């Protein structure tokens, strides 16, 4: 929030709770798993 | 938690800043004034 430094949505900096129907604001939007890939 | 409350939330604040308002129209100040007003009066 201070410094300004992007990176991809992962799996490892979000988290989740509930359904996206409630929120006022939930941009569709792709979130990485990272072990999907990797794995296979 | 912010996010799923939101109306709620908003409503509680709207309705505080309401209760707030008539608190407020039903001292410390007050007393500041009074206390120089009588030393003025004294001297």
């Amino acid at each position: 929030r201070n410094f300004y430094e992007p990176q991809i949505i992962t799996t490892d900096n979000t988290f989740v709770s509930g359904n996206c129907d409630v929120v006022i604001g939930i941009v569709n939007n792709t979130v990485y798993d990272p072990l999907q890939p990797e794995l296979d | 938690v912010l996010y799923e409350n939101q109306k709620l939330i908003a409503n509680q604040f709207n309705s505080a800043i309401g209760k707030i308002q008539d608190s407020l129209s039903s001292g410390k100040l007050q007393d500041v004034v009074n206390q120089n007003a009588q030393a003025l009066n004294t001297l």
